[PDB]
DNA sequence: GGGATTCTCCAGCCGCCGGCAGC
DNA sequence: GCTGCCGGCGGCTGGAGAATCCCGGT
């Protein structure tokens, strides 16, 4: 896999971007939209043929000050549009209809900045936020419900600035800036009829609000695998994904060799550490690592903003690959990567306010 | 008084700003208020359209405004010529029926569907 | 430095203000002639009798003077159309505007049809006829607005008679000119059978100065004030988004305006809208329930007099919307009900006393069990009394005789009595009789 | 160490006792 | 669409009014008193009665109104409002615990449409439910608290009707002669001097079917015992002199406006005088001696009206509500009394006063006894509001 | 030492062995990769979604703001129309915290946990704070020089090639690594490679359950050992969450004579009905060889503890036994069994009404000696007399507090508190438990109707309320002042109990480490509690946390006695009606409230 | 050291009052401003 | 002789009120 | 003039510490 520069992109409002997210929802031949977050603006993008950019639609939340930095993708499951999940240091969770050209959803009650947004891969309504409140929330979408609250006593101490959604879309793990690398879990029958019940509640029907179910201990929690902050997180089938301060990505699962995911006892205390993926001058947190949808290449940008791309194939940790995308003006922090709905192109954001295109020619 | 209270978050979001900012400049360029009416008035533009021929030695003439506002077509005699072409009145004076026309944010029924009259 | 700040700041009341002056003129939201400070405006006084059963003949009598005239059925001919086909010739009459209709109805009846020239030429020809019919009764004509005649070939519109109705079309040879979509014209016969300053301060940085030239008179509202009190009264109640100062400048007054830095004029309806998402909020399709407040703004007001020294209403209920403690939502007036979302017993902190129990490596299951079952019994109530222990452990053996027996830990639940009895909590006449009740 | 103190939030309050009667 | 985007712009533009409203209200008023019901209410009238409690400076009124939820139990409301009866006393001007409390809520058989106090006996009210019957309550006989069993059975029920509607005035002469209007294009009457054997149901001992048209307006013309104003969306008032036995032709037909009107007033101190508003955003008078000539046109409203109330103590004043969410002063001393362009700019002088202390609009207003000038008013927001002009205004 | 260098000698094997099983590991993950995407695929290819079009210019704004995403390369600049998202009303900041309604003892975490983050402007003049807080820590953070990682592989192969060429080797893992930090660990490593077994689930002293099938024959003292240690007898749970371990089992002094003692005939195998088991019952003051197993041996070892004599209520509570089973596997093991101890007391003193006049001279003395620094009001500890008796060496004595009923003071302690006897409502001055700040324990103050209708929250007692927790019902809303409030439903009077402030205990040093970090927060959930212990409700507790500070407020705070511990009660300093926001004061010096609340509400009057 | 520094973010690193008419100046800062002459009220 | 039963004694607190510094 | 201001001043609250009644046997 190669790719080169074909086009860059400057907002040049001098402001970082963070959050960049293609809508792997689009069907088949529809045109590559992908969503891009800076400052207090909401930025939708266009990519075409021979490296050509289209600009879209951009949202601006201008009625206070208000910075950004989350996108996720979702389809509405009556009418088909495609929608897109912002949320920024404010704690606000918005849902934005491009087709609409409106927002007709937020969401408030978060306890601080959020950090992470990600949707559910099989359900479209199941919707999870990632916030500095130290605790995580997974919210609905058909309904206005609110059913998750994962932390507390065992929950996450500090700030949480990271999840991610198992293939399946039955357990999500979280990290934070407590060194702690925790896992939850939906396939729970208490968790699958707290969703069941999310859809079935009517706000005019019962004077009783909705349950939400607040969950303050993961099914499996550990410490001992990163000595900085913890702060991007991805999964491989069962085997885990994680990078930190520490300058280089960690695939490691819970238990040994032998133990399986759904065995692990909620006691569980010792970790497995698997391969190792090695950068340079990763001194900066809130950097981040991104995948393809069939999670066969790896990517992550650096704060020089050169590009490490490594395939997930059969090439051990030590030799997989080393993949150096450069080019003269990457002198900015990367902050997060995208990939398209097939790993065809890729999309890069910055701190400079800049969106850089990277094209696959195998 | 007191150091630092917390702001209220006042209801004015900008997404009604830009409307009221638009309908604000349109609005100046349609009527020319802050420019012509001294921010009080609403001005019309008028032109001769029906010259009639009365029973006696009299012509009189419509003159037809462009705002199109609740004032209906008057007759004017031809010695009122090049005298009227320009007419300026005040806000309130417009006929209370339809004034509404003039911007629709002027005044509109709030509960515009009812389940009960 | 880029003022842009500055001007967003000073920028934001200006088209609120400007459109509330537009607004207030055509409708205001009370008479500007009432206001105390306005004195000068209504000079008319309450002094007035006037007896109701001699207004009826005021009335005849301007009745009877004001029967003017009445209207004379009308024939027109046509003269042949200019231009720099038949006609077709409709009567357009408008009705008001009932409350099942969304606007006002119209009728364009016509009255027939007739053959025109093809843009004629005057002293060509050497002539078609329209007449009308009165078939119509006052009755029918109690619903109707006002009549207009419409012409087509290129569309024209004359009315008839005024508001009042009152005749506007007389007899006589009429030229009227045509607009398509001097030019296109038609001809037709018609027979009937001290200076003020304002200094814009920002933050002491820098600053803007006006002049306010048509003197007495509101920048914003365009209001005639003509005291300085009444300017800087309307100006400090009305315009409250501006915080304004007197200064004395020596053309006679100096008012230095800024932005007000509270300004507690936030939503003031039903405060669980603007949390609602868009779509349901401000809905009003029908009855939105909130918690009952109480407000007094003006109870006896001292009503002094004018008084320029004088520059330079209390609350019950909830006022406010509150949330719930853990998931921060807004609360619903139903929801708050007794349910205080907080009450002695955690999920959390009972799921907490088991895990951290199986922690101790020197304790076998069989104990463990029993440990977390009474801590959970116990957790369910937050026994503090020690005379509880009767009607405690014979309330836990009532509770969790069932899942004991499937547990099979009698033998360590009697182990548990024995504990506490060597703790002096129990006496030796409730073990036997909890023991005996479990079967 | 301990060289610095933080600022905690209290609630002082002190007790005698009733003198029996004469 | 686009009537969301103007309707929210509205909605912030009415917020921003109501703000400057309180903001002004302070030099423009002597008495101003608010307060949100749980539910809105359709009905807004004071019971004649008064208690003065020496010693302090207040005194005590109670409102009769209703509930209109969306989906709850539904309840008849009295409240017990007190209200400031000392000049120089100004907590707002009392107690700091409570102005505003509610002491009477009897449970009802629907949407409180409307509801009037009978005048010889305040005690016993009549309401107007959706559905096609009146009911009469009396709250002496129902307990304070309401049952939780639902719908309180009434003293009786009145039938006659088959579609809802809320047109309702009492005998001001006679106890239990009761005409209401409805959509069914007909007004019945119902005789309850005395009917021991109804088993809690009256039928229509008369039934009007005049107007061809909605019917929504009755009242009585207050120094006769048999003569009363009916008004229909058949945009004509229409005056009925009952013993006449024809329920098909009446005394008088006018007329009244180009549009639906519904609200009709009698004036409480004059013999003749027939005064109503129409959703022409008109409110006209008439004369009883001369139906076919109309005394004068009050125009300054701008949406569509269903109230008009004759003030008390003041003959030549009069108001009126509509939906334009404003309350309206008139006074028939000012008719065509030259004016300063200030004067003339602010209104005609036969205008009075306006409120503007509405945020949606209002359903019901009313005058009370007891006192001369504070004025009532509930809205569709929720808001009900007890307010008095300045006195600067009047005298 | 080399411990890192034979750690990677060791590896280079051990990572061979650990490639071998990755490459299947690898494969094995990939292949189920494979299968879950494909079934994601599959379920993505069913739906059609409408295609996003470009913005046109919105007639909604001819005169806004537009902008304009520039490119390095060649392709022209893009101008499009910003669209202004709608207004939020926000919330203001509140971290996660967990429900409490009781207090909470923290272990003092001798590690820093992580290092907060903060603004990243301030620290870039002032960065010292950060040594200055792991000075606090001494350099005691999370993760610090770990030396990489070990997974007790590693660690056990250097240690058992660690020859003499156990302590020594002890200390260089302790300091390579500090998970174990400890040579306890390093020595119970060493126990289990010389041992290469362990005991099991039971102790090493195997105690298996009763109901277990591995009954064994243990002593009544080994059997109730582990529930004498773990039960906690003040708040009535098992690992008490607000309770140290550290206290004397349940070796002590009982009434042996309770009981009737009167011989009946206990069914047809009774003890009495039998010449030769009678005559035993008062001596030890043909038996068949049944298979008494190890548990009905243990269990009745352990019953013969609570009777001594009662053969009849032991074996009705024996299942595999009978009365003269019982009487006959008393002759048979109990017979060689140590003679009953049937201690005593004299217990003189009879005057219970005079013992409050002294009681009062013991509390007259502390206050006339100590009352100079009386401030240092010490956590209460349930001190345990062995022979002496509550005097100036009593461990509460000397720690200036009245003896609860947990002391090992005399049934008659002097100081021992005796109860209050207030007939009514005792939340006046003239009730003793007000005067020195306590609340009326439920075994105490009957006739207060403290000990009265526990189960109902009709009690005339206002002094039991803490201990009942009948807090009122209180809201969550923004607050005029400063962040979030607490505002009041429904109305209460002057000096009336509103709610608890409950959160975590932790030591004086330890609230010093998080009051660090609270400080540089600017926003602080320390409460004082006595001179040992502090309150900290950062992480649990209520709605109460959100209280706003005033120097004129409606509520006071009062640190009280609740049945042996420090607990924190809030009271309406004034008649408070329905909606208002409870303020008390936070009692900070007058430097440090300006610089932390510096918000006042309201101006002065005059 | 590395294990206790700063864990950082982000990279090392008019005289004319001429009237009123300013208002009339400020409102319509575009799409053609009235009177033409607002703009020396700038 | 005890035990339940009243029954005043007391120390402290609360609200009011009449001088006492200023103006 | 009037502002706290202050201590007494009678008026009240409730603990509590003694004076009184009756049952039961000698």
């Amino acid at each position: 896999y190669s790719f080169k520069c074909v086009n860059s992109l400057k907002e040049d409002h001098n402001q970082p971007l963070f959050g960049v997210q293609f809508n792997w929802h689009s069907k088949e031949g529809d045109p590559l939209v992908f969503a891009t977050v800076g400052s207090n603006r909401v930025t939708l993008y266009e990519c075409h043929s021979q490296g050509e950019i289209r600009l879209l639609q951009s949202y601006v939340d201008a009625d206070a000050d208000e910075n950004f930095y989350t996108c996720a993708w979702t389809y509405d499951s009556n009418t088909s549009h495609p929608l897109l999940a912002v949320a920024g240091s404010r704690g606000i969770i918005r849902i934005i209809n491009p087709i609409t050209m409106q927002c007709i959803k937020h969401y408030v009650g978060h306890g601080n900045a959020i950090n992470e947004l990600k949707f559910h891969p099989r359900d479209p309504n199941l919707l999870l936020s990632v916030s500095k409140d130290h605790a995580l929330r997974l919210w609905n979408i058909q309904t206005d419900t609110l059913v998750a609250i994962f932390g507390g006593v065992e929950g996450h101490r500090d700030e949480v600035l990271s999840a991610d959604y198992d293939l399946l879309g039955e357990k999500i793990m979280s990290c934070g800036m407590d060194h702690s690398l925790k896992l939850w879990r939906i396939n729970s029958k208490r968790m699958m009829n707290a969703i069941k019940e999310s859809y079935d509640y009517n706000p005019n029907k019962t004077n009783r609000p909705f349950i939400s179910q607040k969950i303050h201990f993961p099914d499996f929690s550990t410490r001992d695998i990163h000595r900085n902050y913890v702060d991007c997180v991805r999964w491989l089938g069962d085997l885990i994904l994680s990078k930190s301060c520490e300058n280089a990505i960690v695939c490691w699962k819970p238990g040994k060799m032998e133990d399986d995911i759904d065995k692990i006892k909620p006691s569980e205390s010792n970790v497995t550490i698997l391969g190792r993926f090695d950068y340079s001058q990763c001194d900066i947190w809130y950097m981040r690592f991104s995948m393809d949808f069939w999670q066969k290449m790896l990517a992550l940008g650096n704060q020089v903003g050169k590009l490490y791309v490594w395939d997930l194939e059969v090439e051990d940790p030590h030799k997989a690959k080393c993949t150096t995308l450069t080019h003269h003006k990457c002198g900015a922090a990367i902050r997060q990567t995208s990939f398209s709905r097939d790993s065809s192109i890729l999309i890069a954001v910055c701190d400079d306010a800049s969106i850089w295109r990277w094209d696959r020619l195998r | 008084r007191r150091r630092s209270l917390p702001r209220p978050h006042d209801f004015f979001d900008a997404q009604t700003l830009d409307a009221i900012r638009h309908r604000a400049i349109c609005f100046n360029l349609s009527a020319h208020i802050e420019s012509l009416g001294k921010g009080h008035s609403v001005v019309f533009h008028s032109t001769v359209i029906a010259k009639r021929k009365e029973d006696s030695g009299k012509i009189k003439l419509l003159l037809h405004w462009m705002p199109e506002d609740i004032l209906p077509d008057v007759w004017v005699n031809e010695s009122e010529r090049h005298q009227l072409k320009t007419k300026v009145v005040h806000l309130s004076k417009l006929p209370k029926d339809t004034a509404l026309l003039l911007d629709p944010n002027i005044y509109r029924t709030m509960p515009q569907k009812r389940l009960k009259r | 430095a880029d003022h842009e700040l500055f001007l967003q700041a000073f920028e934001k009341p200006t088209q609120i203000y400007r459109f509330l002056r537009t607004r207030n003129l055509i409708a205001p939201i009370f008479l500007h002639r009432t206001l105390t400070y306005m004195s000068h405006r209504n000079s008319r006084t309450n002094i007035k009798r006037k007896t109701f059963k001699v207004d009826d003949m005021l009335s005849k009598v301007e009745k009877m003077k004001g029967e003017q005239e009445s209207h004379s059925h009308l024939q027109l001919t046509f003269t042949g159309f200019f231009h720099k086909v038949t006609l077709e010739v409709l009567l357009v009459k408008v009705c008001h505007k009932k409350r099942k209709d969304v606007s006002c109805p119209i009728r364009q009846v016509p009255t027939g049809k007739k053959q025109v020239p093809l843009n004629p030429d005057l002293n060509q020809t050497k002539p078609s006829l329209a007449v009308s019919s009165n078939e119509f009764e006052p009755s029918n004509s109690h619903m109707v607005k006002s009549y207009s005649l419409l012409f087509r070939v290129f569309v024209a519109q004359m009315t008839v008679f005024d508001k009042n109705r009152r005749l506007q079309l007389l007899d006589g040879e009429y030229e009227v000119a045509m607009q398509e979509m001097q030019g296109p014209t038609l001809q037709f016969t018609l027979r009937w059978t001290l200076r003020i300053f304002y200094q814009f301060l920002y933050n002491n940085n820098t600053r803007q100065q006006t002049e306010a030239r048509d003197d007495l008179h509101c920048p914003w509202c365009t209001l005639n004030c003509r005291k300085l009190y009444s300017l800087l009264k309307h100006l400090k109640l009305c315009h409250s988004r501006f915080i304004f100062n007197y200064v004395y400048h020596p053309k006679g007054a100096r008012i230095d305006v800024s932005i007000n830095e509270c300004y507690d004029g936030s939503y003031a309806g039903n405060p669980q809208d603007i949390h609602r998402q868009p779509g349901f909020a401000f809905s009003r399709n029908g009855p939105v329930k909130r918690t009952p407040i109480t407000h007094i703004l003006v109870c006896r007001p001292k009503r002094t007099k004018a008084s320029m020294s004088e520059f330079l209403t209390y609350s019950s209920g909830h006022n406010r919307l509150y949330f719930h403690s853990d998931t921060c939502l807004p609360l619903r007036p139903q929801e708050m009900e007794v349910d205080s979302e907080d009450e002695k017993d955690p999920e959390w902190l009972r799921e907490k006393t088991i895990t951290q129990i199986e922690e101790f490596s020197d304790v076998n299951e069989g104990e463990k069990e029993v440990m977390k079952l009474w801590n959970l019994h116990v957790m369910k109530h937050g026994f503090i009394a020690d005379n509880q222990m009767n009607h405690a452990c014979m309330l836990f053996v009532e509770n969790y005789g069932q899942k004991i027996i499937k547990k099979n830990l009698c033998r360590n639940f009697m182990l548990h009595l024995v504990s506490m009895h060597d703790f002096n909590l129990i006496s030796i006449m409730s073990i036997d009789k909890a023991v005996t009740k479990l079967r | 160490q301990l060289a610095t103190k933080a600022a905690r939030k209290s609630a002082p309050a002190t007790g005698g006792v009733k003198k029996p009667h004469r | 669409k686009e009537a969301a985007f103007d309707d929210a712009v509205e909605e912030r533009v009415i917020n921003e009014e109501y703000k400057i409203w309180k903001k002004n209200t302070p030099f423009l008023y002597d008495l101003v008193m608010t307060h949100a019901l749980e539910w809105p209410s359709l009905t807004a009238q004071w019971l004649p009665d008064v208690t003065r409690p020496e010693g302090k400076d207040f005194s005590i009124h109670r409102l009769v109104l209703g509930t209109h939820t969306s989906d709850e139990q539904n309840h008849l409301v009295i409240a017990s409002v007190q209200l400031p009866n000392d000049d120089a006393q100004f907590g707002g001007f009392g107690s700091v615990s409570g102005k505003i409390e509610i002491e009477i809520k009897i449970n009802h058989e629907g949407e409180v449409n409307r509801a009037r106090y009978m005048p010889q006996n305040p005690c016993i009210i009549a309401t107007k439910t959706p559905s096609s019957d009146v009911l009469v309550f009396d709250y002496t006989k129902h307990p304070s608290k309401p049952d939780p069993s639902g719908e309180c059975n009434p003293d009786l029920r009145l039938r006659g009707h088959q579609k809802e509607g809320y047109g309702l005035s009492w005998n001001p002469n006679l106890s239990g002669h009761l005409l209401s209007a409805s959509d069914d294009h007909t007004i019945c009457l119902w005789d309850i001097s005395a009917v021991p054997k109804e088993g809690k149901v009256v039928d229509a001992k008369t039934i009007f079917t005049g107007h061809t048209a909605v019917v929504e307006d009755v009242s009585w013309h207050l120094l006769h015992e048999s003569l009363f104003g009916s008004v229909a969306d058949d945009q004509k008032l229409m005056i009925w002199d009952t013993r006449s036995n024809n329920t098909s032709k009446p005394s008088h037909s006018v007329d009244a406006h180009t549009a639906e009107v519904n609200c009709l007033s009698f004036n409480p101190y004059s013999e003749f005088i027939l005064a109503t508003g129409s959703a022409d955003k008109t409110v006209a008078l008439w004369d009883l001696r001369n139906l076919k000539l109309k005394l004068h046109s009050f125009e300054s409203h701008k949406d569509e009206i269903f109230q008009v109330q004759w003030s008390p103590h003041n003959e030549t004043i009069l108001a009126s509500s509509g939906t334009d969410r404003r309350l309206n002063v008139w006074d028939l001393s000012k008719i065509g009394e030259e004016q300063s362009p200030e004067d003339a700019e602010d209104g005609p002088p036969e205008l009075l006063f306006i409120h503007g202390g509405h945020t949606a609009k209002i359903s019901d207003f009313s005058w009370n006894p007891n006192e001369p000038w504070v004025i009532c008013s509930v809205s569709e927001d929720n808001i009900m509001q007890v307010w008095q002009m300045a006195e600067n205004i009047y005298n | 030492k080399r411990v890192k260098s034979e750690y990677m000698r060791l590896r280079q094997l051990k990572r061979f062995r650990r490639a071998d099983e990755v490459k299947s590991m690898f494969s094995s993950n990939r292949q189920k990769i494979l299968e879950r995407t494909e079934i994601l695929n599959q379920e993505w290819k069913q739906r059609r979604i409408q295609p996003v079009h470009i913005l046109t210019s919105v007639s909604s704004l001819r005169g806004t703001r537009e902008c304009s995403v520039t490119s390095d390369l060649d392709f022209p600049t893009q101008v499009i129309p910003l669209k202004t998202l709608n207004a939020v009303a926000s919330v203001p900041i509140m971290y996660s915290w967990s429900p409490l309604q009781q207090n909470f003892m923290v272990e003092d975490e001798t590690v820093l946990h992580n290092i907060p983050y903060m603004g990243d402007e301030v620290l870039d003049q002032d960065g010292t704070f950060i040594e200055e807080l792991i000075k606090n820590y001494d350099g005691k953070v999370h993760g610090d020089r770990e030396c990489g990682f070990i997974n007790d592989e590693i660690f056990v192969e250097l240690v058992n090639a660690l020859g003499q060429y156990s302590d020594k080797i002890f200390e260089a893992i302790s300091s390579m690594f500090p998970d174990k930090g400890t040579a306890e660990e390093l020595k119970e490593k060493y126990k289990e490679l010389t041992e290469q077994q362990l005991p099991g689930a039971l102790p090493p002293e195997c105690t298996p359950n009763i109901d277990g099938p591995n009954a064994k024959s243990v002593q009544r003292e080994q059997s109730l050992h582990s529930f004498h240690t773990l039960f906690c007898r003040r708040c009535f749970k098992y690992d008490c969450f607000l309770h140290p371990f550290h206290a004397t089992p349940n070796t002590y002094k009982r009434k042996n004579t309770e009981t009737a003692l009167d011989n009946k005939p206990c069914g047809p195998q009774c003890y009495q009905h039998l010449e030769g088991a009678k005559e035993f019952a008062a001596a030890l003051t043909p038996p068949e060889n049944v298979e008494w197993s190890g548990a009905e041996a243990s269990m009745f070892r352990v019953l013969i503890g609570t009777y001594y004599d009662n053969f009849c209520a032991i074996a009705r509570l024996i299942g595999t036994k009978t009365c003269r089973q019982v009487y006959e596997f008393r002759v048979k093991e109990s017979s060689i069994i140590a003679p009953a101890p049937a201690e005593d007391v004299d217990t003189p003193p009879r005057k219970k009404k005079r013992k409050h006049r002294l009681w009062a001279a013991h509390c007259r003395k502390i206050q006339l000696k100590k009352d100079g620094s009386s401030n240092h009001v010490y956590n209460y500890q349930p001190c345990d007399h062995p022979r002496q008796p509550c005097d100036s060496s009593c461990p509460c004595v000397i720690a200036q507090n009245f003896c609860e009923k947990f002391c090992q003071c005399s049934s008659e302690c002097q100081n021992r508190f005796p109860g209050c006897r207030c007939k009514a409502q005792c939340n006046t001055k003239q009730c003793p438990c007000y005067l020195a700040v306590r609340e009326c324990d439920p075994d105490l103050c009957l006739t207060c109707g403290a000990a009265d209708h526990w189960d109902s929250k009709n009690v005339s007692c206002k002094n039991c309320s803490i201990q009942r927790g009948s807090k009122k019902h209180l809201l969550l809303a923004p607050s005029d002042v400063a962040g979030w409030g607490i505002f009041i439903k429904d109305p209460v009077q002057k000096n009336e109990f509103i709610s608890e402030y409950c959160g975590e205990i932790i030591s004086q040093d330890e609230a010093d480490r998080r009051g660090k970090v609270y400080d540089k927060y600017m926003c602080s959930f320390l409460f004082n509690l006595n001179n040992d212990f502090v309150v900290d409700a950062t992480r649990k507790g209520n709605k109460i946390r959100f209280a706003n500070h005033s120097v004129n407020p409606n509520c006071y705070a009062k640190v009280m006695m609740v049945n042996g511990d420090h607990r924190i009660g809030i009271f309406a300093k004034r008649a408070i009606q329905t909606g208002e926001e409870l303020f008390f004061d936070y009692r900070y010096s007058q430097a440090d409230a300006l610089k932390y609340v510096g918000i006042e509400r309201e101006m002065e009057i005059p | 050291r590395p294990r206790l520094q700063a864990q950082r973010k982000f990279a090392q690193s008019p005289p004319p009052a001429t009237q009123i008419s300013d208002l009339s100046k400020r409102k319509p800062k575009t799409e053609d401003f009235l009177t033409f002459l607002c703009l020396r009220g700038s």
